[PDB]
RNA sequence: GGGGGG
RNA sequence: CCCCC
């Protein structure tokens, strides 16, 4: 392996893949943790690393070398008398997770090996590698499922503790399985997560949830819409997009999984701006957040704006994506518009209109269409067209600084004596980071939604609603980090505070 | 006394006794600065107030000077002049003065307590006025000043110009000079506060427009002009009027030379050879000509009053294009000082890298392939300016895979760092760190890919990378505004490798990249020449304002999409860190997600795109970090404008095939763009190219970039460096003599002397009067540098002076009590400027005993060795062959000082400093060699190229120094130069023996050496006059240079001995391209013993195509063969004449009888050919023949 | 003569 | 009845294929 | 900070 | 060390 099983067995406790009691296997696993050992003891000569990998792959996964200057060639032949002792068959193989996770925790000296071998690689599904391959099959229990027909007495299935592990998908509390049926002889694999699969429109819809099966109070047959505000934290929707996702949507089957380990990159651009909240060298930490429009961005920053301020105790200030568009259609013609904090913030409520959702109205009604089977009916030629002529109404604002022009807009908002030190700005596509300033961060936000969708399921503003988020989506590639709004949360967490 | 009386100023040549004085007067200058000030602030002076003599083309004008009352007069400092954001987090968003204002300096003060918001501001300014101005070239600013002013008394012999006036009127106040520097704090020190606080920059200005009246492009009369537009410019910011008005009154010569009507200019043909001269009208196209109306009321507005009659005047009188040419030059020097720009870093910070959306928005590309993250992976655009691009670049895709497999890439990244170093990367962290004494190494690439080794491989080192800010340099550069550079991390730099290795493959599918290769000849622009000859033509040159903020975060992607389909075809398994494996990939159409095997640069170029964030953070004095906004272009991750280059060519080749659906032919010829620049050549009907021309103009407005478009029939641009009708223009502004960004300066005398050799040859075709730049650089190398900083030990000071002040005077200061050092100053005599490793210096003519005067070097001399030959021309070698002597004629040697010039160079001062370094700074041992022999562990293994290496040298011959193996290199990335420590004490420590060598010297004697009898041949003037080649016929007339004028001997030069080879140079152009010193050092081997060259190739580890350009590169070049006696021509020292000594054999005749048999024939050609370049102002159509010394041929023959 | 007259008379008598 | 296809998405991924006029 | 050439 | 983006 290249992570060691011996040393360290709680790693392979995540996946649930357990070491077999104590043959050929046994044996053999016993030198992969001397190996490791040895390995280990090579690294801290030189820096940390080795010294020729190409030479330590061909010996200990090829097998083929026999070793006998002396001050070069002694950490070799120490190898080497080891692995000729083995007597083995061939050579030893390495193997290595598709996870991400598993990769973020395997040692220094083993990468260096990587690159001048074939390493054997495990594919995964959802964060968990398949139990059929050659290697996971013999070293570790094959877990075996128990479901609602499947419950059973262990003589009816042949299983002995050595041999099998016993997952529970039953979905009754795991003490009584073990308390009744006899299973206290066998270890349960736990897993904290849950998988739960919809009803979508253009078919059958999978989700990965980070929270206990417990703590959500999903169960089969519920509607979507019940525990939503749960879904949209801690949810993952693993299937392309567009998926089917409804407000009418509803569970078919739950059951325990593992955890999502939250992205290493994603972590790594939401600590760069905490590490900007902190220190008192920045007067003003400022994160910008894009998504496409429809996804309820303004519904989770809203909570996720006040556990930053249970944090650092500091005023957070929160500015929707909507805020400057409002504010535009009601201070155009005034010539002297106030900027003060406060005064934005209150038109930021969701009665007031957009000046955007104004323009665009008058250019669908310039064809005429006001229904969405309308909109739904035309070629793609025929959108498009029509999206070059909202173009030209949003350069008209990103074109210069002037004192109704966007940028001066977010200019004397965040100069403002009132605002608060740390702000959360949205945005609607890339090619407003000229204007919304002045960042080191930016991050799409990707929640469980199907925004096509949930344009169409929203009866207020109907299709300029639906043509705006197009219009946003076009102009918003995926250039910058990809950020799931739990992982935001789980960024606050692990940071430490004071 | 004084310098304008002198006997040298009359008869401009040494003897035993003018030499000898102007020697002493010099070197009172340097040395003392009371007698400075009298120099510059005489009484004999007068002033001058009305003036009038000839313009630059010979018309009478006349001109008043004109000193504004705002500098006699300065305003009291204004707070306002430098608002604030209310937060006070930055300075206020719209702000008229990025630069200085102009102001009284003893009403800038700050009352408030320190750590307050505007303390640190006044703070700043205070750091303004008196850091940021002081930068030059050498020592203090009066002693460049007295160089220049020096120069103008000697070269008109009169104290009466009207440049001295503008000296004296400004600088003149109390008994003292206004201002001095010094050194010790790097600070401007005013001595009077009520001085204007702009005025010490233009001391820089008066050094600039003194160095264009030696160089023959401003006369006394239009020299007026120049400095009242710069005193109007101080009011009331001298740099902010200079960058506005810039623009405008440099482009004017379009409408003038429309009134020129015909004109005759060479045509030069494909090869760079000229065929004839043609009468070409030079009337502008109908679409040219409507734009010279809105010119017109814009330079009635922002243009000075009296310097836009100046333009006025240059449209009417001009009649020819020479005169156009000429007051275009003139125009050049009165719109910029030449000095570098600068300000306070946040300041300009603004306007410079604020990125900046113009014209259409850019659109996604249709996302055909992602992954689990949904992040891009291929992609293709429906429509917009990215399917035009992707129109042209999709058919390269295929090719580059299989170019791109050959290359081992972790052997190309190690390479690649290692090609510049230190990369200013961020400093170690924190403890402990181990260690310990790589902090000294802490600013360094290679270090820091060393020190970070186990880290290589793993994945998270990236994301390490991403909670770093990128930290923003700032690189300064003549007239024009101040530059934003991004720095970067070795693995954030490194994310960005993988997509510049695809795309510098293209430049050899391509002749669209101007950056392609350069030469530095003529050959550089010489494709220029041709089209600019042709008829029928539209040329364009085509400037695109920003790039750095005109490149929006879409926009960015076209580029993406091109590397993403080359990485999809490309098969590069672990390129590291990273694998070539499967993956779970969203497919578009498809539900569920399917598995699609992905190789390892695929992976590192998606995931290099996906994440990109451009914000340049910065920290600063006032407000702390600052961060720009996002959406720059970095400038640049790993290479650019590679991404510029590629990017551009799309847009425009990609133009043509979307005319072609269109059914419209598209007239074009060639396009160049290096980038950012671009150029294109049209040709075609007057009314179709425009079409085309127009479409070229808007697809660029399409894509979001703004662009100034110029079009003309009879002129073009690039790199900042015009063509006109097949006519080189040169810009004499952009050399900047007397400043330098670094404020680098230290006393070392061959780092700087033999730098200022480089400038003065790089003005010589940019420049009309190449004689008064030696007058000019002359008194620069005879004031500015005379002194020798070093420090000597309190217990060896009193040694030294006791033999030393035989020959060379020196400065002797009191020993010092208080610490161990006492300082000494070396002066060094003028002789110092003429030997060989001393400035090697053009020189004058000497006395000799006969009293004949020798040759008068011109600015085509050679350098190196071949300066030896000058201390014995002294000698009359002519004289020296009829009695048959080698004798060197020591005695008359120590009456010019020689004997002393060469006891300075047997110091070797610049030697000495550097081996006492090695010895401590470096531990080498374990330190070092424990990272080089891990360094090594990452490359493709193994380079012990060393035991290739010293195959060649035992036995074998001696190599030198640095071609491979850059495991010893680490040990010089310590240069530890600032400062030079206490090992000073040890650098002198080895100089007792060379205070040994003084007592030692007693009588002192110039070694000669068996080698050293080369010199002895000397030509003797002929009388039949040499038939002339026919390409003086057609330049004879509208000359293609400043200096190459008609009749002008660097007219004449080119005359005799022709154009550039055209094989020559473009083999030449291959040895330099393998560098990106090797080819002489490894040349030896193809001449003497040659079954060294095939390991000679794998000492270097060049590879097969490498190989066989070196072999290649010896074809063409041994016809002239090998140097057993050198000279150093530089290829900017020399530009359109021909490099090939043989083109010179037809114009001198050698007896038969001196040759050896079947040997050396083809050495006396560089006997010649050097020989005619050095005097080229006493030639006069007179055939050469030769004479050689007896002694030389016994020599030639052994 | 000077040189600049010298090297402009031979320049006119070969082209004439 | 709705399809994956009338999305904007997926409609202009087509669009990116069989682009029709 | 990187690329082009002496 | 110069030229150039
Ligand atoms: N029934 C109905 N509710 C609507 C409609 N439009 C908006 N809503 C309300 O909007 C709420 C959802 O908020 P969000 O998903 O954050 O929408 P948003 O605030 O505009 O945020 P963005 O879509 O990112 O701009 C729902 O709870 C609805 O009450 C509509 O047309 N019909
Ligand atoms: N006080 C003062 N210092 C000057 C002046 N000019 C230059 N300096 C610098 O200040 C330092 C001390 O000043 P001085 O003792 O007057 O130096 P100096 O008269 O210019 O003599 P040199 O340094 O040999 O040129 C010197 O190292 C100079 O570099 C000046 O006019 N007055
Ligand atoms: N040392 C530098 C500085 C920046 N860049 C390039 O310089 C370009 C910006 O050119 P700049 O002179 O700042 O803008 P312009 O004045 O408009 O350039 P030009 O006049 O040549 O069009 C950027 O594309 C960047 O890639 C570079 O490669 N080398």
């Amino acid at each position: 392996f290249a992570i060691d099983p011996l040393k360290h067995s709680k790693l392979y406790e995540e996946y649930g893949l357990y070491l077999r009691p104590h043959a050929p296997t046994i044996r053999s696993i016993k030198y992969a943790s001397l190996i490791h050992s040895m390995l280990a003891k090579h690294a801290a000569r030189h820096n940390g690393t080795l010294i020729n990998p190409r030479m330590y792959a061909d010996m200990i996964t090829l097998g083929n070398t026999k070793v006998t200057d002396i001050v070069t060639y002694k950490a070799l032949t120490e190898m080497s008398t080891l692995i000729e002792s083995f007597r083995l068959p061939s050579g030893l193989a390495l193997i290595i997770f598709d996870d991400e996770k598993y990769q973020s925790l395997i040692p220094n000296y083993i990468n260096q090996l990587i690159a001048y071998t074939q390493p054997h690689i495990i594919p995964t599904w959802q964060g968990i590698a398949d139990f059929s391959d050659t290697y996971l099959r013999s070293y570790f229990k094959r877990p075996f499922e128990l479901t609602a027909s499947n419950l059973a007495a262990p003589q009816k299935y042949n299983l002995s503790p050595m041999t099998r592990s016993i997952f529970n998908n039953t979905g009754r509390e795991d003490a009584v399985i073990r308390k009744l049926y006899g299973y206290g002889e066998y270890v349960f694999i736990r897993y904290e997560g849950c998988l739960i699969t919809w009803t979508g429109i253009y078919g059958e819809v999978t989700m990965m949830v980070n929270l206990s099966k417990r703590d959500l109070g999903l169960d089969v047959g519920d509607d979507y819409l019940k525990e939503y505000k749960k879904l949209l934290f801690y949810g993952v929707i693993t299937d392309a997009i567009p998926s089917g996702i409804s407000a009418r949507s509803t569970i078919m089957k739950i059951s325990p999984h593992k955890m999502m380990n939250p992205s290493g990159g994603a972590l790594a651009v939401l600590s760069k701006f905490l590490e900007a909240v902190v220190s008192t060298n920045v007067i003003n930490a400022t994160l910008v957040v894009y998504a496409e429009k429809g996804a309820g961005k303004t519904s989770f920053l809203s909570t996720y704006a006040e556990q930053l301020s249970l944090a650092s105790g500091q005023v957070v200030g929160h500015l929707s994506s909507d805020a400057y568009g409002r504010w535009l259609a009601k201070n155009k013609d005034v010539e002297e518009p106030s900027f003060a904090y406060d005064y934005v913030l209150s038109l930021d409520t969701d009665d007031n209109e957009s000046y955007y959702e104004q323009k665009a109205s008058e250019l669908l009604i310039s064809h005429g269409i006001s229904e969405v089977a309308q909109y739904e009916l035309l070629s793609v030629r025929k959108k498009i067209k029509m999206m070059d002529e909202m173009n030209e109404v949003l350069i008209a604002q990103l074109e210069n600084a002037d004192t109704h022009s966007e940028r001066n807009f977010y200019y004397m908002v965040s100069t403002g004596k009132t605002t608060p030190r740390t702000l959360i700005v949205e945005g609607h596509f890339n090619a407003q980071d000229a204007t919304i300033a002045r960042t080191d961060t930016t991050v799409l936000l990707r929640t469980i939604n199907d925004t096509t969708q949930a344009m169409r399921d929203r009866q207020r503003g109907g299709v300029v609603q639906l043509f705006l988020r197009d219009t946003y989506y076009r102009l918003l590639p995926a250039l910058h980090t990809t950020v799931y709004p739990f992982e935001m949360l789980e960024s606050i967490r692990r940071w430490k505070w004071v | 006394t004084k310098l304008h009386n002198t006997i040298f100023s009359e008869t401009r040549k040494f003897t035993r006794e003018s030499f000898k004085e102007i020697e002493h007067l010099t070197a009172r200058l340097a040395n003392d600065r009371v007698a400075r000030h009298d120099f510059l602030f005489n009484t004999s002076i007068v002033l001058i107030s009305d003036y009038s003599g000839e313009d630059s083309n010979g018309n009478q004008l006349q001109a008043t000077i004109t000193i504004p009352n705002e500098i006699i007069n300065p305003k009291e400092y204004d707070p306002s002049d430098y608002p604030l954001a209310e937060d006070e987090s930055f300075f206020k968003q719209g702000h008229k003065y990025d630069y200085l204002v102009t102001f009284r300096a003893g009403s800038l003060t700050n009352t408030y307590e320190p750590k307050t918001k505007m303390y640190k501001l006044h703070a700043a300014l205070d750091k303004l006025m008196h850091v940021k101005q002081r930068k030059s070239r050498f020592a203090d600013l009066w002693r460049e000043l007295c160089a220049v002013i020096a120069s103008l008394d000697v070269w008109y012999q009169t104290t009466n110009y009207p440049l001295r006036t503008y000296v004296k009127l400004l600088f003149h106040k109390g008994d003292e000079f206004p201002f001095y520097e010094s050194p010790s704090q790097d600070r401007i020190i005013f001595n009077d506060k009520s001085v204007a606080s702009i005025l010490p920059t233009f001391v820089y200005t008066c050094c600039q427009v003194g160095t264009a009246i030696m160089s023959g492009i401003l006369t006394h009369v239009e020299s007026i002009v120049a400095m009242n537009h710069f005193l109007h410019c101080a009011k009331d910011s001298y740099i902010d009027e200079k960058l506005k008005i810039k623009g405008i009154g440099r482009s004017w010569y379009q409408e003038a030379l429309h009134n020129v009507c015909q004109a005759t200019v060479p045509v030069w043909s494909q090869f760079n050879e000229v065929i004839g001269h043609r009468t070409k009208s030079t009337s502008e196209p109908h679409f040219v000509s409507s734009t010279f109306i809105s010119l017109r009321a814009k330079r009635a507005e922002l243009l000075y009053p009296e310097f836009n009659a100046y333009i006025n005047r240059a449209i009417q009188l001009s009649k020819t294009q020479n005169d156009v040419a000429n007051y275009y030059a003139a125009c050049r020097a009165m719109t910029n000082d030449g000095t570098f720009l600068a300000t306070l870093t946040e300041l300009s910070l603004d306007a410079a890298v604020f990125p900046r959306i113009e014209q259409h928005l850019v659109t996604r590309p249709a996302v055909l392939m992602s992954n689990t993250r949904h992040e891009s992976l291929k992609q293709k655009y429906t429509n917009g300016v990215g399917s035009i691009a992707q129109s042209y670049l999709s058919s390269f895709t295929d090719e580059i895979a299989k170019r791109v497999n050959g290359r081992h890439h972790d052997e190309a990244w190690l390479n690649f760092l290692t090609t510049s170093s230190p990369g200013r990367k961020l400093t170690e962290i924190e403890k402990l760190e181990v260690g310990g004494d790589v902090a000294a190494w802490s600013n360094s690439r290679i270090v820091m890919q060393a020190v970070f080794a186990r880290e290589y491989r793993t994945p998270e080192r990236i994301f390490k990378s991403l909670k770093a800010p990128i930290k923003l340099v700032e690189r300064q550069q003549s007239d024009r505004r101040q530059r934003a550079i991004s720095g970067l991390d070795n693995d954030r730099l490194f994310l960005s490798f993988m997509p510049y290795t695809i795309g510098k493959q293209i430049y050899e599918l391509n002749d669209n990249a101007a950056q392609g290769k350069q030469a530095g000849n003529a050959f550089d622009i010489g494709e220029m020449l041709y089209w600019t000859s042709q008829r029928n033509v539209l040329l364009s040159s085509i400037d695109v304002a920003g790039m750095d903020a005109s490149v929006t975060t879409n926009t960015k992607d076209i580029y993406n999409t091109f590397v993403l389909d080359v990485a999809s075809k490309c098969t590069v398994p672990r390129f590291g860190p990273y694998y070539a494996k499967n993956m779970e990939v969203f497919e578009a159409g498809n539900r569920q997600s399917q598995v699609r095997y992905v190789n390892a640069a695929w992976q590192a170029c998606a995931l290099e795109a996906a994440n990109s964030q451009t914000s340049t953070s910065y920290e600063s004095e006032i407000f702390g970090q600052v961060k720009n906004a996002e959406g720059t272009y970095p400038s640049g991750r790993a290479d650019t404008s590679t991404h510029h280059t590629v990017l551009l060519q799309g847009l425009v080749r990609g133009n043509e095939l979307k005319r072609a659906s269109d059914g419209k032919n598209s007239c074009l010829a060639t396009i160049k763009i290096l980038g950012d620049d671009i150029m294109e050549i049209f040709q075609g009907s007057e009314s179709d190219t425009y079409d085309h021309a127009v479409s070229n103009a808007s697809i660029l407005n399409e894509s979001g970039f703004a662009t100034t478009a110029e079009l003309s029939q009879n002129s073009i641009v690039l790199l900042q460096q015009l063509v006109v009708n097949g006519t080189f223009w040169g810009f004499a502004d952009r050399i900047s003599l007397w400043t330098r960004e670094d404020t680098k300066d230290i006393g070392r005398l061959n780092l700087a002397m033999m730098e200022l050799n480089a400038l003065i040859d790089d003005l010589v075709f940019r420049v009309r009067r190449p004689e008064g730049l030696k007058m000019l650089g002359f008194f620069c190398g005879a004031i500015c540098l005379r002194r020798f900083t070093l420090s000597v030990d309190n217990k060896l000071y009193d040694s030294t002076y006791n033999n030393l002040s035989k020959y060379m005077t020196l400065t002797k200061y009191d020993k010092n009590p208080d610490s161990d050092s006492t300082l000494m100053s070396l002066i060094l005599p003028l002789a110092w400027l003429f030997m060989p490793r001393g400035g090697e210096y053009p020189a004058y003519p000497f006395e000799r005993r006969d009293g004949t005067f020798t040759e008068d070097e011109s600015m085509f001399t050679a350098r190196g060795a071949y300066k030896r030959r000058l201390l014995y021309d002294v000698s009359n070698i002519g004289e020296m062959i009829q009695q048959n002597s080698m004798a060197l004629d020591d005695d008359l040697l120590h009456e010019y000082g020689f004997t002393g010039a060469l006891l300075l160079i047997d110091l070797n001062i610049l030697d000495l400093i550097d081996e006492v370094k090695k010895e401590d700074i470096s531990p080498v041992k374990v330190s070092e060699l424990a990272t080089s022999l891990e360094q090594l562990g990452k490359l493709g293994e193994r380079e012990k190229s060393r035991r290739a290496a010293s195959d060649l040298k035992i036995r074998g011959h001696a190599l030198s120094n640095d071609i491979v193996y850059g495991y010893g290199l680490q040990e010089k990335i310590q240069k530890s130069a600032m400062a030079t420590k206490e090992t000073t004490v040890q650098s002198k420590r080895v100089s007792s023996r060379l205070h040994d060598v003084i007592v030692a010297k007693r009588d002192y004697k110039i070694s000669t050496i068996p080698a050293d009898a080369l010199h002895l041949h000397e030509f003797e003037v002929e009388d039949v006059t040499v038939d002339l080649l026919p390409h003086a016929k057609h330049t004879s007339y509208s000359s293609l240079a400043y200096n190459m004028s008609f009749g002008s001997d660097g007219w004449f030069a080119f005359a005799l001995l022709g154009g550039l080879d055209r094989s020559a140079n473009l083999l030449r152009l291959d040895v330099a391209s393998i560098r990106g010193p090797v080819f002489k050092q490894g040349y030896k081997i193809y001449k003497s013993d040659a079954t060294l060259l095939n390991d000679f190739f794998t000492a270097i580890s060049a590879g097969p195509k490498e190989q066989g350009i070196l072999l290649r590169a010896f074809a063409y070049y041994s016809l002239y063969g090998n140097v057993e006696y050198h000279y150093v021509l530089s290829p900017r020292q020399l530009f359109f004449l021909s490099d090939n000594p043989v083109s010179a054999e037809r114009l001198v005749r050698i007896p038969p009888k001196y040759y050896v048999s079947t040997q050396c024939r083809a050495l006396y050609n560089i006997f010649s050919y050097l020989h005619i370049l050095r005097s080229i102002a006493n030639n006069r159509g007179k055939r050469l023949k030769m004479v050689l010394h007896p002694g030389l041929i016994a020599y030639v023959r052994g | 003569p000077t040189v600049v007259q010298s090297r402009t008379d031979v320049f006119n008598e070969q082209f004439a | 009845v709705q399809s994956r296809t009338d999305v904007f998405n997926e409609q202009f991924a087509n669009e990116a294929l069989h682009p029709m006029t």
